[PDB]
RNA sequence: CCCCGGGAGGGGAGUGAAAGAGAACCUGAAACCGUGGACUUACAAGCAGUCAUGGCACCUUAUGCGUGUUAUGGCGUGCCUA
RNA sequence: CAAGUGAUCUACCGAAGCUAUGGAUUCAACUCGCGAAGCGAGUUGUCUGGUAGGGGAGCGUUCAGUCCGCGGAGAAGCCAUA
């Protein structure tokens, strides 16, 4: 057939975000705002006073069966 | 003596400069061969070889052997009036420089630039 | 001393093409009445309405695009251009009326 | 498709002074010469008249003005100049009152300046340009 | 693969370049300065494009009022006695040219005079 | 650095213009009544040497 | 081979499709320097542009059409970052 | 000799607010080609200042596959252009 019309199912593909480049879409700051946002990323689930810092109690083991209905 | 294309225009016609001539990488800088070539320009070239005599500066000089060049090549080339030539144009640009690195003061260093020029007349019979 | 006078014009020069606003009219067929605010078809000349019981009949000349324009828009400081290209039609009518 | 006329016409004109208000004789004469009166067409051409102001030294100066108003000047120089005339000092030079009320009501700009060279003030009943014969005018319009 | 400027800058930078023209000095000949023009030439133009419309109705306001006093009226008083003088409706532009038509604005000077007495 | 120091660079247009007084003056040459050279005035015509009579070699 | 020059450099002649390739040897942008020409400027206050109109000049996407320049009027506080 | 000021009456000027004429965009509904939404639309109402930021459609450069082709009677690149 028409290599040539070979057509990607409309959706699917989409493209990239391209970042820097120009005041057509987001500009000088690329998505960021002017902050203590600058590259080295260091952080996902931590503040500092943590409150992730409830209490446990704890069991190590277990073993469970395969299951027919 | 219209052509169809290029190359046949180029190769039967070949494209000459009567009166023409350049003193090319002459060492000195343009600004004061121009002074010199400015009071040569638009005039009887007689009195360009004259003024040229009496004129003070070193760039009197290349400026009067390339005044020759000119008339020689009216005359000898061109087949030109030598009773009639004048310089229809003079004009000096810039050559090439030699850039010469120079010590100074407390270890910095410094570049001159001796300039070189490119001297270029053109002879003609002034008519009217 | 004719007027296109912001829409549909109303004054004496008789019998040459001039530009509007457009039509709908196709081709030559408009041949558009016009109303008449006062023109000097004589000399003489009115306006109070009895330049409206005259008319100004005119021949549609043609469609056309006036010359391409470029809006720009600046606002120093905070990025902000803008290019956009623009051009508004028109309908050339050439005048007869009485 | 606005009219832009060509402008051959020179208009003289002879305003008197006698007794008008300084600065009603100057609006007068300011709006004479920068067109306005007659269609003004162009605002870019100094289309406007020549006036011949006479008796200058005769105009009045309605209330406390003639000993009050203190014009004042200032020569390059920062040993104090702001040098001041009593406008009672009209009798040094009356014609520099008028052509200075004249020139505060007109353009600042180079067509402005370019206006001042069509004021010509005599103090006296008299005046040379007999041979431009102007035109006189009344002083003040109505309703 | 490399993609390297090659052309696409050149080109940008001859376009403002040709917007240039008879600009003074580097602003017409170096591309920084002249962009940086531009930018405030954007400025002057939009807001131009809006003046230019208050400038001719001043224009031709002057000229009526000019021709209003030369019969004894003014701009005031000849455009709204023209206004009750079933709504003439002329533009300003049109009662200007006929400022150069003088025996027309005579008789609209009588008849705004008229519907107003 | 260099205590006082030039603010802006000074325009392609003022450059040249302080410039209009460095036009040199040509020499007013005059033809030596002997030699049918070209000389300068108050001095001894270069091509014959002759200054009325003859002074210099050659 | 010839010409001007101590030379450097060049102008011819000749080879070659081409020297609009000549050994500072493919193209050869821009800054930057010059020559010539059009239009212009020595009473003038200026982010250098923008709108408007007159003058002058030219007509190969081009005679209502412009294009280049210019005089005068109005308007007008570079860019970016922060 | 108000162009000062208290009250009062009107006529005009005055903005990118309102309006006239033209046209485009956003969303909504109504109409259609289809076989499926939704695409291309056409009509009316409507919307359309914008920094960080979210969303949508796109322009251009190199390289690769496929197609279509151009090129010494001249490719790319460069330069001028209404
Ligand atoms: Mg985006
Ligand atoms: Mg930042
Ligand atoms: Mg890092
Ligand atoms: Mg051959
Ligand atoms: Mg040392
Ligand atoms: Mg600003
Ligand atoms: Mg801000
Ligand atoms: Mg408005
Ligand atoms: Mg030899
Ligand atoms: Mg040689
Ligand atoms: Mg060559
Ligand atoms: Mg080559
Ligand atoms: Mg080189
Ligand atoms: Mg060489
Ligand atoms: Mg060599
Ligand atoms: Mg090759
Ligand atoms: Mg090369
Ligand atoms: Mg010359
Ligand atoms: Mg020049
Ligand atoms: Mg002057
Ligand atoms: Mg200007
Ligand atoms: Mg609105
Ligand atoms: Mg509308
Ligand atoms: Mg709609
Ligand atoms: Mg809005
Ligand atoms: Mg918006
Ligand atoms: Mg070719
Ligand atoms: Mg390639």
């Amino acid at each position: 057939m028409k290599l040539h019309d070979l057509k990607p199912t409309p959706g699917s593909r989409k493209d990239r975000k391209r970042v820097g480049r120009g005041p057509g879409g987001t500009d000088k700051t690329a998505g960021r705002g002017h902050k203590g946002q600058k590259s080295r990323s260091g952080a996902g689930k931590g503040a500092f006073f943590e409150g992730g810092r409830s209490r446990l109690i704890a069991r190590l083991p277990k073993r469970g069966f395969n299951n027919v209905g | 003596a219209t052509f169809r294309n290029k190359k046949q225009r180029k190769q039967q016609v070949k494209l000459r400069k009567p009166g023409f001539a350049v003193a090319k990488y002459v060492r000195m800088s343009p600004r004061k061969v121009r002074l010199v070539v400015d009071v040569i320009r638009g005039k009887s070239v007689q009195d360009a070889e004259d003024l040229l005599r009496f004129i003070p500066r070193s760039a009197s000089e290349p400026v009067a052997k390339v005044l020759n060049s000119a008339k020689a090549n009216a005359l000898h080339n061109d087949e030109m009036l030598e009773d009639r030539l004048f310089v229809k144009e003079a004009y000096v640009d810039a050559g090439p420089t030699l850039k010469r690195l120079i010590p100074r003061a407390r270890g910095s260093a410094n570049i001159i630039k001796k300039r070189t020029s490119h001297i270029t007349i053109i002879v003609a019979e002034k008519g009217n | 001393m004719f007027a296109i006078i912001q829409t549909g014009g109303k004054q004496y020069r008789v019998s040459e093409g001039d530009v509007i606003r457009v039509e709908s009219l196709q081709g030559e067929a408009g041949d558009k009445v016009e109303l008449k605010a006062l023109f000097v078809g004589g000399e003489q000349t009115v306006f109070g309405e009895d330049a409206g019981k005259y008319t100004v009949q005119a021949e549609v000349v043609e469609h056309g695009r006036g010359k391409k324009i470029y809006i720009r828009k600046y606002k120093s400081g905070v990025q902000y251009r803008r290019r956009t290209g623009h051009r508004q039609n028109f309908t050339a009518i050439k005048i007869l009326g009485i | 498709k606005t009219y832009i006329p060509k402008n051959d016409e020179q208009n003289w004109v002879v305003v008197d002074a006698s007794g008008v208000p300084l600065g009603r004789l100057a609006t007068l004469i300011a709006s004479r010469i920068r067109g306005k009166h007659r269609p003004d067409f162009t605002p870019n051409m100094i289309q406007g008249d020549f006036v011949v102001v006479i008796n200058a030294a005769q105009v009045a100066l309605t209330g406390k003005k003639l000993d009050d108003k203190v014009y004042t000047r200032y020569t390059g120089y920062q040993g104090g100049l702001k040098t001041e005339t009593a406008r009672e000092a009209l009798s040094k030079h009356p014609e520099r009152v008028i052509e200075h009320a004249v020139f505060g009501m007109l353009p600042k700009g180079r067509q402005g300046r370019a206006m001042h060279t069509r004021l010509k003030v005599y103090a006296g009943e008299t005046h040379p340009h007999s041979a431009q014969k102007p035109q006189v005018l009344k002083t003040q319009p109505l309703e | 693969p490399r993609a390297k400027t090659g052309i696409v800058r050149r080109r940008r930078h001859k376009k403002v370049l040709k917007r240039a023209k008879g600009f003074w000095g580097s602003r017409s000949k170096q591309y920084r300065n002249a962009f940086q023009t531009l930018l405030n030439a954007a400025t002057y133009e939009y807001r131009d494009r809006r003046n230019k419309k208050r400038d001719f109705r001043r224009l031709w306001i002057q000229r009526i009022n000019a021709g209003a006093r030369l019969h004894g009226m003014n701009y005031s008083t000849f455009i709204n006695g023209l206004k009750r003088a079933n709504i003439d409706l002329n533009r300003k532009v049109l009662a200007d040219i006929a400022a150069r038509e003088p025996e027309a604005f005579k008789a609209l000077v009588d008849a705004s005079r008229n519907a107003r007495q | 650095a260099k205590h006082p120091v030039p603010k802006k660079k000074t325009s392609k247009s003022k450059r040249d213009m302080r410039r209009s007084h460095h036009a040199l003056t040509a020499p007013n040459l005059t033809e030596c009544p002997q030699c049918h050279g070209k000389k300068l005035s108050h001095h001894i015509c270069p091509n014959c040497g002759y200054y009325d009579g003859r002074q210099v070699l050659a």
